[PDB]
């Protein structure tokens, strides 16, 4: 039993994390009270990867909820599945972080991180064989971005031989709360480059476009954006939660997806995305899965090359037809797959589809086009930093300009590193 | 959308085939080292046959038969004809040849050389390999070698008139993945502009019919025919006027016989019938015609060029019977049955 | 009678081993609980089948096997399988976390912590053997355990059992069913480290088994169960000489003597026939000549390659069923004058033939149809080097960029072992080309 | 074709057909490399913890 410890920090992290547990709980047949009411043993075969079992055949998510404000965590505890989380696993402060990376990372966050690690330690100790951690957070705020990366650095120090995986929401001016989001995101990306093995880059710019253009949502809300994130998170974790052969744990996924230690930022994709009773053929799932309009990172895959790709098909379908369509996508578009990593595309199939869909497909690509996302953030960062705009919010917390210069240089390096392998 | 790769930029035949495949809108060219290809216009040397047929979901075809070198190398051809029972040792359409190393056939070559000299027969032999020498003294030939082949130089060649000149016949044969033997309806005679002189063998301009040697060492290049190339329409008319016979009866039957014999002999060794990849190949047979209207096989080229006027028709035929047969889209050959 | 100990490493080795021992029991009439009615000597004996099975005082016939995997889920199915009663806990060894498709992780990091435990368990079985022949080692090339830990076990086995022979059943990686992009790395790393410790290795390419299942069994998407049922048939025909009365390949030493004159070239090509779908009521039973001719068709080989463009150094024919020598010689004569079969100059052009009258046994309800006669040809041809060339090419493509190399260095392996292992494969390809090309 | 060494038993027979005639590291050394790899892992982890301490 290879357990995973889940961590969600900040407003975004806790609202997306809550929806995630609501989704996979339904898939595994766990109700809001922790009782299982499923009709298939496939639901429980790997339930231990994300759930602890308590007395009375109760399943408790191995999840830790963290925030410097009590607000969003009070909503979670009042939400649909709020009663399913372990009460001791709610760790929150009162001051907040004010969308300030320095506050989450150096001042307000430092005061609260030890109590979070105490809960992480309690969960890890009761793990037969802990395999790693998964963190949900945004990079544009203060708690998830600043304190989230602080948590990751301290978790690595105490568990250096475990895998660290994150779902990181990238900021976008299209869906922005404050102007300092490029600062917070740039500072966090360098932390992620060093202290995570796998990061799913969830771009709020892409989530909005998908809701506006495809789903035909005139006024997308955060709830709408999070509906896409729940579906994607459920998809990318399918191979971890159900019996399978490919990418069945966090370490084997890293070995298949990360040829170079720093290039571990993935583009997730989902299909279908319907504005809904029509069956979707395997060819349709495959073409939509690879369509940029189904990408969650807001990067054009045809602007780069795929280093590695992981595809997951869910539902009852012809595995022979899945192989034919997957081989058709690669053989027809072979120029977009680097030739120095043979057979870099791996496919998995799970019989249990997500709720409300007869069939689905989740895309996980390590494409050099992801540099477009980091470039975008780098440009916005520089636009303000060249004039030192809004820096006083951070120097007032002890930070020096040099740390901004270094974070800027580090991310430009990451952009250059992607560009070198694209040629 | 079929995919193909190009690995022999020096191939004039397949540079045109490539151009045609693209002109169909249904074929896409990939980088030379991309493995996800349907067709490989491979290189002439060390073609990695062992890496073909291992791509899931891709029917792969290559434009060369692995092992066809046995027929397209002079030393190999001699060994193949002598040892193969199907060709026996007494096959009447191949000049008596011996393989000499600078196993070896030195002693055997001199044995038959003496029998003819004693009998007063012509002992004019020619030495060549994969620069040649034509002499009537076996000692001079062996000194020249110091792998090479020594075969009887045909002393009584059929001479085209006017000119009293030598020539050779080139036939293009296409073998597809099913091992159907297709002889191109169009051939070419590569003629010598200089009159044949059996007295001085050192002046090899009239003795060698090579298109390159004629244009470089001959003064009468292009006097009778454009580029020292006489096509079958004219050659047939000549045979009808001068010899009262046709190209089909006097020469073509023997050519088809020789083509079938050579290709059928190696079919078990090179056939891709039940193989994980399929092969086809365009061959270039070269024949000599003696004054008795008997056809002799000179050699077989595995990577031949085509006559300028015939690139279009032939290259299209390659796409039709060899490539489109395996990858259909949305006769100029004579099928030699067997 | 001399005993043989089987060792199954990794998922591939364990699952294949599970299928082989199920077939053995069906062939020897050993019920799932270990009882063998036809065995009249209770609690002991030195029959041919005792080379693979020991006996308890209660009449249980226990396989001389050890199952090793760094993850418990695969071996747990053996603990709860139909033949769970055959094995006892000491034979099944599992760890907490696997090698994550990382040769270095399975060889160095995890191998160092579990090697002594595996050897100790192997020592237990050795202590029961009056005259141990050696070991048969089942494993995959691409898995982190099958590649990394196997190479370590093979090194140690040469230390603890210097005089014993060691045979391999290696699963060659095929992308149609592979689970890791780095499998070419693990394949070449383990071949380099194991090359000097293996006396004879039988490579099975999943690509070949996969296409044989799709083509001859009408399986749309063959599973590991489909692949292992067919692989167990091949493995059975190879080991049948050790488990039954006979004179050909009666001990492990004979495999090297009959198939491997050049020590480094110890990878014989296996060809099996016929493979008939069981979903068809009647199938025209193939003759001795027909199944013998099929042994020279690449489509029936365990490794797709072209023996015509190579040379043979040795060739064994292993028949099971209704076969008499007269029919074998008649079929060989015909095939000899219709096939391109070339031996090296320094080796005789002949065939070592073995015939077991008992026709092949098939798992009830399986996919393979019962046949009146089958044959497995073991031929040492240089053409098998084509598999090395393919593997080495994919290795070169990734290593030129150092792709994924950091995962191995992170486990304590030095980057030099990559080139060192690749240089060895280069020498191996060169040895094959020298032996079978002019 | 020459058939030689024909052996027959109740369960089968074997023979040879000729068509044409012809024309280690020690335990100590292993433990060293295993310990060498383990020390390189310890060193790499020590550098990480030093980096994190900074
Ligand atoms: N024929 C066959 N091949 C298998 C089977 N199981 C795994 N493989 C192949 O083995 C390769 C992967 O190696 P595994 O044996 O699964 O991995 P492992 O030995 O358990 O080592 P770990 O990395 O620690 O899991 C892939 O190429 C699979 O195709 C099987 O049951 N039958
Ligand atoms: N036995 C023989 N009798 C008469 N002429 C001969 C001969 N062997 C060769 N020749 C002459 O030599 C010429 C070229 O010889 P050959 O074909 O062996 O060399 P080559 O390989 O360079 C040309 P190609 O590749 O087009 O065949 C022929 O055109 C022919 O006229
Ligand atoms: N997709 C999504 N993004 C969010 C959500 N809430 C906030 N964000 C994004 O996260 C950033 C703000 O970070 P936030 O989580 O509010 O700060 P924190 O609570 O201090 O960690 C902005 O870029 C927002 O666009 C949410 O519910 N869903
Ligand atoms: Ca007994
Ligand atoms: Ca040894
Ligand atoms: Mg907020
Ligand atoms: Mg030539
Ligand atoms: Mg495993």
């Amino acid at each position: 039993m290879r357990e995973i410890v889940h961590i969600q920090a900040g407003q975004c992290g806790n609202q997306i994390g809550a929806k995630f547990w609501e989704v996979i709980s339904d898939e595994h047949g766990i109700d809001p009270t922790g009782s299982y009411h499923g009709d298939s043993d496939l639901q429980l075969e790997r339930i231990n990867v994300y759930y602890n079992e308590a007395t009375g055949n109760k399943y408790v998510p191995r999840a830790i909820l963290v925030d410097l404000e009590p607000g969003t965590m009070d909503s979670v505890r009042s939400g649909p599945f709020g009663q399913i989380f372990r009460p001791d696993n709610f760790v929150f402060g009162q001051s907040g972080a004010g969308n300030n990376w320095a506050k989450g990372h150096y001042t307000e966050g430092a005061e609260l991180v030890d109590s979070v690690l105490d809960v992480v330690r309690k969960e890890s100790e009761s793990c037969d064989c802990l395999q790693g951690f998964q963190l949900t957070h945004s990079l544009g705020g203060g708690t998830g971005s600043g304190m989230g990366t602080l948590l990751i650095s301290k978790i690595r120090e105490e568990y250096p031989d475990r895998i660290m995986n994150t779902f990181s929401v990238m900021p976008s001016p299209k869906v922005s709360d404050t102007v300092v989001e490029p600062y917070n995101a740039t500072l966090s990306v360098h932390q992620l480059v060093e202290n995570t093995d796998e990061t799913y880059c969830i771009d709020n710019e892409a989530l909005y476009d998908i809701c506006f253009r495809t789903l035909k949502l005139t006024t997308p809300t955060y709830g709408d954006l999070n509906h896409l994130v729940s579906a994607t998170m459920s998809g990318v974790t399918t191979c971890l939660r159900f019996p399978g052969q490919l990418n069945a744990d966090l370490r084997k996924l890293a070995v298949n997806m990360v040829p170079f230690p720093r290039l571990h930022f993935f583009m997730p994709g989902f299909a279908p995305l319907t504005s809904q009773y029509r069956a979707l053929t395997v060819p349709e799932l495959t073409q939509q899965m690879f369509d940029s309009k189904n990408m969650m990172a807001a990067c054009d895959p045809r602007h780069g090359r795929y280093l590695t790709v992981a595809a997951i098909f869910r539902g009852r379908m012809s595995m022979k037809e899945v192989d034919e369509q997957m081989l058709n996508v690669q053989n027809k578009n072979s120029s977009y797959f680097v030739e120095w990593i043979p057979n870099n595309v791996k496919t998995a199939v799970c019989d249990i589809p997500p709720r409300g869909l007869k069939m689905s497909a989740t895309f996980i690509g390590n494409s050099t086009a992801i540099q477009e996302l980091f470039k975008r953030i780098s440009e916005q960062f520089t636009a303000m930093f060249r004039r030192k705009a809004f820096l006083h919010w951070y120097t007032g917390e002890g930070m020096d300009e040099m740390e901004f210069t270094e974070a800027e240089s580090n991310m430009n390096d990451l952009v250059s590193e992607y560009q070198q392998y694209q040629d | 959308m079929y995919t193909f790769v190009v690995r022999d930029e020096n191939s004039s035949v397949y540079a045109e085939v490539s151009r045609l495949l693209l002109a169909t809108g249904q074929w896409k060219r990939l980088r030379k080292d991309n493995p996800r290809f349907n067709l490989m216009l491979g290189e002439r040397n060390r073609l990695p046959f062992g890496r073909l047929g291992h791509e899931p979901g891709l029917v792969q075809l290559v434009n060369y038969y692995r092992g066809a070198d046995k027929l397209c190398r002079k030393a190999s051809l001699v060994k193949l004809i002598k040892t193969s029972p199907e060709l026996s040792e007494s096959c009447t359409w191949f000049p008596e040849s011996y393989v000499i190393y600078p196993t070896d056939e030195r002693e055997v070559f001199l044995a038959a050389y003496n029998r003819r000299r004693e009998g007063r027969e012509g002992n004019v032999w020619i030495a060549k390999s994969s620069g040649i020498l034509i002499s009537s003294e076996a000692s001079e030939l062996l000194d020249f070698i110091d792998v090479h082949v020594i075969q009887k130089y045909l002393e009584k060649p059929l001479l085209l008139e006017p000119g009293h000149r030598k020539f050779d016949i080139r036939s293009w044969v296409l073998v597809d993945h099913l091992y159907n033997i297709y002889l191109y309806r169009e051939g070419v005679l590569r003629t010598s502009s200089e009159p044949y002189n059996s007295a001085n063998f050192q002046d090899k301009t009239c003795h060698l019919t090579n298109h390159c040697i004629q244009k470089e060492y001959s003064k009468n290049y292009g006097r009778y025919e454009e580029g020292n190339e006489m096509f079958f329409e004219e050659f047939n008319q000549y045979l009808m006027d001068a010899l009262n016979t046709t190209l089909e009866n006097s020469i073509l039957l023997q050519i088809k016989h020789i083509i079938r014999s050579c290709l059928m002999c190696i079919e078990p060794a090179i056939s891709t019938k039940h193989l994980h990849y399929q092969s086809f190949q365009l061959f270039g047979f070269d024949f000599m015609v003696d004054e008795e209207l008997k056809v002799w096989l000179i050699e077989v080229n595995g990577a031949p060029a085509c006559a300028q006027k015939l690139y279009a028709e032939l290259c299209q035929g390659i796409v039709d019977v060899a490539i489109s047969s395996v990858f259909p889209l949305a006769s100029i050959f004579i099928k030699l049955h067997h | 009678m001399r005993e043989c100990i089987s060792i199954h490493v990794g998922q591939a080795g364990v699952q294949i081993g599970n299928a082989c021992w199920e077939l053995y029991c069906l062939e020897h009439g050993i019920q799932p609980d270990g009882q063998m009615p036809s065995d009249k000597t209770i609690g002991g004996g030195d029959d041919s089948f005792n080379t693979f099975f020991s006996e308890t005082g209660a009449g249980k016939h226990v396989p001389r096997a050890v199952f090793v995997d760094l993850e418990p889920t695969v071996i747990d199915e053996v603990r709860t399988g139909t033949y769970r009663q055959l094995f006892h806990p000491e034979q099944l060894i599992t760890g907490k976390e696997d090698a994550a498709n990382n040769y270095a992780r399975g060889h160095y990091t995890i191998g160092k912590e579990i090697i002594d435990l595996v050897l100790d368990r192997i020592r237990k079985l050795a202590d029961q053997c009056t005259g141990l022949q050696g070991f048969l080692v089942f494993h995959s090339f691409g898995g982190g355990t099958g590649s990394g830990f196997t190479s370590l076990l093979m090194e140690r086995l040469s230390v603890d059992y210097g005089k014993k022979s060691k045979l391999e059943f290696s699963i060659y990686p095929a992308p149609q069913v592979s689970t890791a992009v780095v499998e070419p790395y693990n394949s070449i790393l383990t071949t380099h480290t194991t090359l000097e410790h293996s006396d004879c290795a039988f490579m099975v390419d999943n690509e070949a088994i996969y296409d044989i299942c799709r083509r001859n069994l009408d399986i749309e998407r063959p599973t590991y169960t489909n692949l292992n049922r067919l692989i167990s048939q091949i493995v059975s025909s190879i080991t049948a000489s050790l488990r039954f009365d006979g004179a050909l390949n009666v001990d492990l030493t004979e495999f090297q003597t009959n198939l491997v004159p050049y020590p480094r070239i110890h990878f014989p090509l296996a060809t099996y026939a016929p493979v008939i779908s069981a979903e068809k009521a009647y199938h025209e039973q193939l003759s001795v000549a027909e199944i013998t001719n099929a042994c020279f068709e690449p489509a029936n080989q365990m490794v797709k390659c072209d023996p015509r463009h190579g040379k043979y150094m040795a060739c064994c024919l292993l028949y099971r069923g209704d076969v008499v020598p007269k029919d074998v010689n008649a079929a060989i004569a015909t095939i000899k004058t219709k096939r391109s079969i070339q031996f090296v100059d320094w080796c005789p052009t002949g065939f070592k033939v073995g015939i077991n009258y008992q026709p092949p046994t098939v798992v009830p309800g399986g996919d393979l149809a019962k046949v009146q006669r089958a044959v497995c040809m073991l031929s040492n041809t240089t053409a098998i080097a084509e598999a090395w060339a393919r593997l080495d090419h994919k290795f070169d493509l990734m290593y030129a960029k150092r792709a994924f190399v950091h995962w191995y260095v992170g486990e304590g392996m030095e980057e030099g072992e990559f080139s060192e292992a690749r240089e060895d494969m280069a020498a191996l390809e060169k040895d094959y080309e020298e032996v079978g090309v002019d | 074709m020459e058939v030689i060494e024909l052996n027959k038993c109740t369960s089968g027979q074997s023979f040879e057909v000729i068509l044409k005639p012809p024309s280690d590291p020690s335990l100590e050394e292993i433990q060293k490399k295993l310990e060498a790899a383990e020390e390189r892992r310890k060193y790499q982890e020590a550098e990480l913890l030093k980096h994190l301490a900074e």
